[PDB]
């Protein structure tokens, strides 16, 4: 009962940890992925007008 | 004289050997209650320690 009593904390503090890991391994990437894609496309975007 | 004497020896027995069962066990009762805390700390550590893997 102890044991598993403990490892209800542990997993309390797991949620957090998950909470910030998965924020900087998706979120992150995500937006810098879509700022990537505006730039190229706006580049793209630029050529082909003036071309 | 000999039954009265093995009625008494075997009575005195039963007592003196419900005492002993008790001895041994004692130690095992107090180990496991100990243990208790014992595992109590030692799942606190990485309780600690995900704390901070904040």
């Amino acid at each position: 009962v102890v044991e598993r009593a403990q490892q209800v904390a542990v997993q309390e503090q797991e949620i957090a940890r998950r909470e910030k890991e998965l924020e900087a391994r998706v979120r992150k990437p995500a937006e810098a992925e879509r700022y990537k894609l505006e730039r190229l496309a706006e580049a793209e975007k630029s050529q082909l007008i003036m071309q | 004289s000999k039954r009265a004497f093995e009625l008494q020896k075997s009575a005195f027995s039963e007592e003196v050997n419900i005492k002993t069962a008790e001895a041994q066990l004692a130690y095992e009762l107090q180990g496991a209650r100990e243990q208790q805390k014992i595992r109590q700390e030692e799942i606190e550590i990485e309780v600690v320690q995900r704390k901070k893997q904040i």
